RNA sequence: ACCGAUAGCGAACUAGUACCGUGAGGGAAAGCUGAAAAGCACCCCGGGAGGGGGGUGAAAAGAGCCUGAAACCGGGCGGCG
RNA sequence: GUAAGGUCCGGUGGAGCCGCCGGUAUCGCGGAUCCUGCCGGGAGUAGCAGCGUAGUCGGGUGAGAAUCCCGACCGCCGGAG
RNA sequence: CCGACACAGGUGCCCCUGGGUGAGAAGCCUAAGGCGUGUCGGGGGAAACCCGGCCGAGGGAACUCGGCAAACUGGCCCCGUAACUUCGGGAGAAGGGGUGCCUGCGGGUGCGUAACCCGCAGGUCGCAGUGACUAGGGGGGCCCGACUGUUUAAUAAAAA
RNA sequence: AAUAGGCGGCCGUCGAGGGCUCGGGUAGAAGACCCGGUUGAUAGGGCGGGGAUGUAAGCGGGAAGGGUCAACCGACCCGCUUAGUCCGCCGCCCCUAAUCGCCCGAG
């Protein structure tokens, strides 16, 4: 995957980055992106740091089966996707670098578009009772992000 | 019907859910002619036993018998509000209420910790722990003007009832600082007299000795001890399944027939047990103490607190009541008492009985 | 508090965690409790537990850690890497 | 590297179980540097093993 | 018995080994002949008309 | 006047090959960059995989390479909520 | 155009395609517990217990250490591991 | 290695095994040798409920198709031992008493105050002395088959 | 309770009132709930009270005897000793930690 789903990208005012074939949960990636959308880059990085440190739960709105609630208001199911947070943090650092190279003030960068997709699946099998072999697969994730220097 | 047995448990206490508030509510009040506050509040202290000469009717009349007692400590209540009720379309409605302005607190047990002088507490500072938003720039003139307006409405006749708003004083017994606010009804048949009683007692302290009568029956309201989630065997007392059962023994056998094609609400199930709102009737008031001491024969006074202190509780320091029997709730629980709403035809005389022994030995 | 340089004595009540854990994890749970207690009370970002105190905790096997442990705590400031100042506590027997 | 070959060869040379071989915890670099049976014997003589 | 535990006794001498004539692993070793080409039992090859195996070799089926 | 890569011989290709059964025997899947590799020099970041600039090409058609549908999933937009 | 369906406009694509007359056919998809390929809800759920419940503290390598290496302590098998 | 597997099965436990207790290649502890890979970890009075264990006052099978499961007894020394009988047995029938440690003697084989085993007297502690581990519950009628043995590998072990 | 209630107070047209974070349970499967948070006895530590077992180690003496009837060995007993150990109970003392900090929030 190379293309982005953003329509009106402007190279003069915007920067973009992506990651492909990440070996993380696409569901949790979608959930984290939903929360990161619309935030400033620094705020998003601090958000991810808190999630990684387990100081801040991520709410679950779509994939939340058999998930317990968390202390405070708005919870409701939540969890701490550390691996997803780490990968997305690396992508955010990459896009920050792209903006800096283009010559955009890093303190005014707002995440205008961020999305996650399901990529290719790596197949595997696991043995089970009664001589049956059963699917045992990894689902990879694509991440895309484009930030804009607001004014 | 082949074999018949009474149902397991009572359906009259459903839902068996956690109590709405940890502070018990009183839905009904006794009907009395004497102008006095109908009830009191206190904190559970513990249990002991006494030996006394029985006086109520029965075979054991005039004989020495064993009786367990629950001691509950009762620091005086602060009467700080008056509320008026008019008659609405569907029931009573609150016409208005008025509370006294802030005053210095003269019973706060402050200690001169090194650095800074004594804190110099005042009311509206212990109360904000419960209300959290109290009147600002409130003065005696406006308080008196509001009281006069309330009296004027009473004279006009739109006020059908009046109640007194009181707050506990845990800081006196050094149990905690956050107070508890309740409202109590008053006895009598004239709203004007009830209002005058409350007005005379506004802003003052009230003690058990001034309201409750020794030897009379009461009803005790509190929230029982919490047990958490419990299975049907303990929650409803069902029968254990046969020992050969390979799918468990502490569960109900069948949860319903084929028709109706639904699980009925009357089938025993697991759920919350304990921490329920409950009322127990006809608990006799054996004695009322003062300052943690009980006077027996006007010549020897004994300290109610057992040796080593009450388990899980401190030392009784204020007025306390000795109720005959057991009361719902845990140690330190807030417990309310009201004059008996449903006494028997034949009841014990209203007076302290003859006590021959009080157990003050170590209870731990 | 404890500034860098001086030593203090603490009495860790390991007994507070005996019943909240299965009997056969009490020793490692006690080591973790000691680490948390020392870090919290000394305001140290890191704690270094001596093998001697570890052996004292493990003396009677994995099931019977001592109920109370008297330890010596010495605090220092490293200020390494420039990430503020890091406080390191050292725990020794008695 | 993983100190496996050195431990096995030292046990063989000393005629004892591998669990009875002691390696100086503060000379791991030297022990790993040793690659031959001659080097292992030299370390044994020095007392590192 | 008769299932998983039975297959653990396959550590004895193999029934069939390589055949010098046809090169297939079908030489019954204990009896001394090939179950595919008949080596050690006949001079001529073991060929049957109901069998398509010898046609599969030369893609002539 | 045969089929046009689930078709046509099982095999358009390292196919009677891989693989299954002790054995007799059974037996697949899998074609396509571009006219020309001109198959991305150099720069920033990342542990790396890769990402962003900048180049090549009529067109990335970028080797996971002609066209690129449906089912499914992520985002934006219009309506309901 | 009643219809089976035909034709036109905007976009992608990069080399073949159709109207009419007359013939020919492996000629028309919703089902066969149909066949082949791909993807959904179940689901970030079960499982990663039971027959031997084993790790902890300092140091080391390393971008990265509950899981790798060295020392001590504590344990399992010890007619079998 | 075989069973589709880094399968709790099978093949191969095929050959071999220091010290204490002890009749013992039993159980328990431990030396040598091996392992922490019968390879996911962390939290918790953090419940209900389920699997595997320990104890339960008073009664003692009133439960159940049926004492199913559990429980009683349990090693060793001495006394004592029924109906019946194919005279061999039943039989360890049944039932009763003792058992630790310490201080001194006697005895058997022995050259020996080497080693192994067998009795005797005295003092003494505990609720309990085969103190853990190991370690039978018993008796009386009836039916069937004489006994040891074999059987439906994967619901029948039996009077077949 | 779709007639989706009454009342006193506080705020808005910067801001009352909250959540996370902290020390603990009158509570608890996650959530929720309750008390405390320097306006302090919430937890730990020290001291004191009350408890459960049942008289610690060490030293001194006796002990059925044996021993060269000497030195020494000896199960067990007596005194210091209501001892020693321990406390998921209570009281007093700020000695330690209840800190720094972050985010909704009507208009
Ligand atoms: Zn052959």
């Amino acid at each position: 995957r190379f293309g982005y789903s953003f329509q009106n990208f402007d190279p003069k005012r915007m920067a973009r980055a992506s990651a492909r074939d990440l070996r993380i949960s696409p569901k949790l990636a979608v959930e984290v992106c939903r929360e990161l959308r619309g935030m400033m880059l620094n705020d998003a990085l601090r958000y991810l740091d808190d999630v990684i440190a387990l100081k801040r739960p991520v709410p679950l709105k779509r994939y939340n089966d058999s998930q317990g609630h968390k202390p405070g208001k708005g919870f409701g199911p939540g969890r701490y996707p550390v691996k997803v947070a780490k990968a997305i943090k690396k992508v955010l650092l990459n896009v920050k670098n792209n903006a800096v190279q283009k010559g955009l003030d890093p303190d005014k960068l707002k995440i205008i578009h961020i999305a996650a997709h399901k990529g290719p699946v790596l197949r595997g099998w696991y043995p089970r009772a009664f001589g049956r072999a059963t699917p045992f697969n990894e689902q990879t994730t694509h991440i895309e992000v484009v930030v804009e220097e607001i004014r | 019907g082949k074999v018949h047995r009474p149902r397991r448990g009572s359906l009259g206490f459903s839902p068996r859910k956690r109590a709405k508030s940890i502070v018990p509510r009183i839905r009904s009040w006794p009907k009395e002619t004497e102008v006095r506050m109908l009830g009191f509040a206190g904190y559970k202290a513990g249990m002991t036993h006494i030996l006394m000469i029985d006086d109520e009717p029965g075979l054991t009349n005039g004989k020495e018998i064993f009786m367990p007692v629950t001691i509950i400590e009762t620091p005086p209540l602060r009467v700080f509000g008056i509320r008026a009720y008019r008659m609405g379309y569907l029931g009573l409605e609150t016409a208005t209420e008025v509370i006294v302005p802030d005053f210095p607190l003269d019973n706060y047990p402050a200690k001169e910790r090194k650095g800074k002088p004594k804190p110099k507490m005042t009311f509206y500072k212990l109360l904000e722990r419960r209300i959290a938003t109290l009147p600002k720039n409130y003065t005696q003139e406006m308080f008196e003007q509001k009281l006069g307006q309330l009296e004027d409405m009473i004279k006009e006749g739109e006020i059908v009832d009046v109640r007194a708003i009181v707050a506990t004083q845990p800081w006196v017994i050094k149990l905690k600082k956050k107070p508890e606010v309740m409202e109590y009804a008053i006895g009598g048949t004239s709203v004007e007299e009830k209002f005058n009683y409350i007005k005379e007692k506004l802003g003052k302290e009230l003690r058990v000795g001034e309201v409750l009568k020794e030897g009379e029956l009461l009803d005790v309201i509190a929230v029982t001890k919490g047990k958490g989630t419990q299975g049907p065997v303990k929650r409803w007392g069902i029968k254990l399944r046969a020992h050969k059962d390979s799918k468990g023994r502490r569960k109900v056998g069948s949860i319903g027939p084929w028709h109706p094609a639904r699980v009925m609400w009357t089938v025993p199930m697991a759920g919350q047990m304990g921490f329920h709102h409950r009322t127990e009737l006809n608990k006799r008031l054996i004695a009322i103490g003062e300052n943690g001491k009980l006077k027996l024969d006007e010549n020897t006074e004994i300290e109610i607190t057992p040796k080593g202190g009450f388990p899980h509780y401190g030392i009784v320091r204020s007025d306390f009541m000795m109720i005959a029997g057991s009361v719902p709730g845990a140690i330190k629980r807030i417990i309310r008492v009201r004059p008996a709403i449903r006494p028997p035809k034949k009841k014990p005389p209203v007076q302290r009985p003859q006590i021959t022994y009080v157990s003050v030995e170590s209870k731990q | 508090a404890i500034k860098a340089g001086e030593e203090v004595i603490f009495t860790v009540p390991i007994k507070k965690i005996k019943k909240i854990v299965p009997r056969w994890k009490r020793a490692p749970r006690a080591v973790k409790f000691v680490r948390e207690f020392v870090a919290r009370h000394a305001k140290a970002q890191e704690v270094i537990i001596d093998p001697k105190v570890n052996e004292k905790i493990w003396e009677r096997g994995i099931e019977k850690p001592p109920s109370k442990l008297r330890v010596k705590v010495k605090v220092e400031e490293e200020k390494r890497e420039g990430e503020e100042t890091v406080r390191i506590a050292y725990v020794t027997l008695a | 590297n993983t100190l496996k070959m050195q431990r096995r060869i030292a046990a063989e040379i000393l005629k004892c179980g591998e669990n009875r071989i002691w390696i100086d915890p503060e000379r791991i670099d030297d022990v790993a540097s040793a690659i031959t049976r001659e080097d292992i014997k030299r370390l044994i003589k020095e007392g590192v093993i | 018995g008769s299932g998983t535990a039975t297959f653990g006794k396959r550590n004895s001498t193999p029934t069939h080994i390589r055949c010098r004539r046809c090169g297939r692993v079908s030489y019954n070793v204990k009896k001394g002949y090939c179950a595919a080409c008949g080596f050690g039992r006949s001079r001529r090859l073991r060929k049957y008309r109901w069998s398509k195996k010898w046609k599969k070799k030369k893609n002539a089926h």
